[PDB]
Protein backbone atom coordinates (compact mmCIF):
# COMPACT_ATOMS: atom_id res chain seq x y z
CA UNK A 1 0.00 0.00 0.00
CA UNK A 2 3.22 2.55 0.80
CA UNK A 3 4.41 1.92 -2.73
CA UNK A 4 1.05 2.54 -4.14
CA UNK A 5 0.81 5.84 -2.53
CA UNK A 6 4.04 6.54 -3.71
CA UNK A 7 2.83 5.25 -7.33
CA UNK A 8 0.07 7.25 -7.46
CA UNK A 9 1.47 10.60 -5.63
CA UNK A 10 4.08 10.34 -8.67
CA UNK A 11 1.68 9.97 -10.95
CA UNK A 12 -0.67 12.85 -10.30
CA UNK A 13 2.83 15.03 -9.81
CA UNK A 14 3.89 14.12 -13.55
CA UNK A 15 0.43 14.17 -14.83
CA UNK A 16 -0.56 17.54 -13.67
CA UNK A 17 3.10 18.25 -15.68
CA UNK A 18 1.88 16.71 -18.71
CA UNK A 19 -1.28 18.35 -19.14
CA UNK A 20 -0.16 21.90 -18.17
CA UNK A 21 2.70 21.83 -21.20
CA UNK A 22 0.15 20.38 -23.16
CA UNK A 23 -1.82 23.72 -22.45
CA UNK A 24 0.24 26.27 -22.28
CA UNK A 25 1.66 25.18 -25.57
CA UNK A 26 -1.88 25.58 -26.64
CA UNK A 27 -2.37 29.07 -25.29
CA UNK A 28 1.58 30.02 -27.14
CA UNK A 29 0.17 28.28 -30.75
CA UNK A 30 -3.03 30.16 -30.20
CA UNK A 31 -1.26 33.24 -29.88
CA UNK A 32 1.28 33.05 -32.44
CA UNK A 33 -1.76 32.29 -35.29
CA UNK A 34 -4.09 34.63 -34.13
CA UNK A 35 -1.13 37.06 -34.34
CA UNK A 36 -0.12 36.46 -37.79
CA UNK A 37 -4.11 35.86 -38.62
CA UNK A 38 -5.29 39.88 -37.43
CA UNK A 39 -1.77 40.83 -39.88
CA UNK A 40 -3.10 39.18 -42.61
CA UNK A 41 -6.50 40.38 -42.42
CA UNK A 42 -5.21 43.81 -42.01
CA UNK A 43 -2.98 43.35 -45.49
CA UNK A 44 -6.07 41.64 -47.30
CA UNK A 45 -7.66 45.73 -46.22
CA UNK A 46 -4.69 47.21 -47.34
CA UNK A 47 -4.49 45.48 -50.92
CA UNK A 48 -7.56 47.24 -51.83
CA UNK A 49 -6.05 50.15 -51.77
CA UNK A 50 -3.94 49.37 -54.65
CA UNK A 51 -6.38 47.85 -56.70
CA UNK A 52 -8.26 51.12 -56.32
CA UNK A 53 -4.72 53.15 -57.20
CA UNK B 1 6.27 -35.15 5.70
CA UNK B 2 8.49 -34.99 2.59
CA UNK B 3 5.69 -35.27 -0.15
CA UNK B 4 3.95 -32.18 2.27
CA UNK B 5 6.96 -30.33 2.04
CA UNK B 6 7.50 -30.84 -1.53
CA UNK B 7 3.65 -30.02 -1.96
CA UNK B 8 3.76 -26.78 -0.31
CA UNK B 9 6.95 -25.89 -2.33
CA UNK B 10 4.79 -26.47 -5.76
CA UNK B 11 1.96 -24.07 -4.25
CA UNK B 12 4.25 -21.55 -2.78
CA UNK B 13 5.92 -21.41 -6.54
CA UNK B 14 2.20 -21.30 -8.60
CA UNK B 15 1.44 -18.47 -6.35
CA UNK B 16 5.30 -16.16 -7.43
CA UNK B 17 5.26 -17.47 -10.70
CA UNK B 18 1.02 -16.55 -11.22
CA UNK B 19 2.05 -13.01 -9.17
CA UNK B 20 5.17 -12.36 -11.54
CA UNK B 21 2.67 -13.01 -14.66
CA UNK B 22 -0.27 -10.71 -13.02
CA UNK B 23 2.63 -7.46 -12.75
CA UNK B 24 4.15 -8.29 -16.60
CA UNK B 25 0.85 -8.08 -17.68
CA UNK B 26 -0.49 -4.72 -15.69
CA UNK B 27 2.83 -3.24 -17.03
CA UNK B 28 2.22 -4.69 -20.71
CA UNK B 29 -1.34 -3.18 -20.75
CA UNK B 30 -0.37 -0.15 -19.34
CA UNK B 31 2.04 0.85 -21.88
CA UNK B 32 0.57 -0.65 -24.60
CA UNK B 33 -3.09 1.30 -23.69
CA UNK B 34 -0.83 4.89 -23.24
CA UNK B 35 0.71 4.12 -26.30
CA UNK B 36 -2.08 5.95 -28.31
CA UNK B 37 -3.62 8.60 -26.21
CA UNK B 38 -0.91 11.97 -26.46
CA UNK B 39 -0.13 12.04 -29.96
CA UNK B 40 -3.48 14.08 -30.46
CA UNK B 41 -4.99 17.55 -29.59
CA UNK B 42 -2.54 20.61 -31.01
CA UNK B 43 -2.40 18.18 -33.88
CA UNK B 44 -5.81 19.29 -35.69
CA UNK B 45 -5.14 23.10 -34.28
CA UNK B 46 -1.68 22.70 -36.95
CA UNK B 47 -4.79 21.45 -39.84
CA UNK B 48 -7.00 24.47 -38.62
CA UNK C 1 -5.55 -20.44 -8.39
CA UNK C 2 -9.17 -19.15 -9.24
CA UNK C 3 -8.42 -16.31 -7.12
CA UNK C 4 -5.44 -15.03 -9.32
CA UNK C 5 -7.14 -14.92 -12.58
CA UNK C 6 -10.36 -13.34 -10.50
CA UNK C 7 -8.80 -10.53 -9.55
CA UNK C 8 -6.78 -10.01 -12.31
CA UNK C 9 -8.95 -10.47 -14.87
CA UNK C 10 -11.54 -7.97 -12.44
CA UNK C 11 -9.48 -4.92 -11.76
CA UNK C 12 -7.94 -5.17 -15.26
CA UNK C 13 -11.52 -5.00 -16.87
CA UNK C 14 -12.29 -2.60 -14.44
CA UNK C 15 -8.95 -0.40 -15.69
CA UNK C 16 -9.29 -0.93 -18.66
CA UNK C 17 -12.67 -0.18 -19.56
CA UNK C 18 -12.36 2.88 -17.28
CA UNK C 19 -9.19 4.75 -19.04
CA UNK C 20 -11.02 3.74 -22.70
CA UNK C 21 -14.10 5.85 -21.18
CA UNK C 22 -11.16 8.43 -20.86
CA UNK C 23 -9.56 8.13 -23.92
CA UNK C 24 -12.39 7.71 -26.61
CA UNK C 25 -13.22 11.54 -25.68
CA UNK C 26 -10.75 12.81 -27.59
CA UNK C 27 -11.20 13.30 -31.04
CA UNK C 28 -13.68 15.38 -33.70
CA UNK C 29 -12.24 17.63 -35.51
CA UNK C 30 -9.64 15.81 -37.98
CA UNK C 31 -12.19 14.22 -40.71
CA UNK C 32 -14.48 17.37 -39.91
CA UNK C 33 -12.45 20.01 -40.56
CA UNK C 34 -11.13 18.28 -43.81
CA UNK C 35 -13.86 17.41 -45.13
CA UNK C 36 -15.11 21.18 -44.60
CA UNK C 37 -12.31 22.48 -46.41
CA UNK C 38 -12.48 20.79 -49.56
CA UNK C 39 -16.86 20.76 -49.66
CA UNK C 40 -16.45 24.37 -50.18
CA UNK C 41 -13.01 24.75 -51.30
CA UNK C 42 -13.85 22.20 -54.67
CA UNK C 43 -15.89 25.49 -56.42
CA UNK C 44 -12.80 27.58 -55.84
CA UNK C 45 -9.99 24.56 -57.16
CA UNK C 46 -12.89 24.74 -59.62
CA UNK C 47 -12.63 28.49 -60.58
CA UNK C 48 -8.71 28.42 -60.48
CA UNK C 49 -8.88 25.37 -63.04
CA UNK C 50 -11.40 27.60 -65.83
Amino acid sequence: EARAAMIKQLEDNKNQKIAEIIKEHTQKYNDIKNYYSEITATNLDYRKTLKNE
Amino acid sequence: VKEHAKTEEEQTKNIEDLRIKGAKHYAELKITMETEIQDLEKCFEDMK
Amino acid sequence: KEETKNKNLEETNVMKIILETKQTKYYTELEQMNSKFQSDTSNKVKDHQF
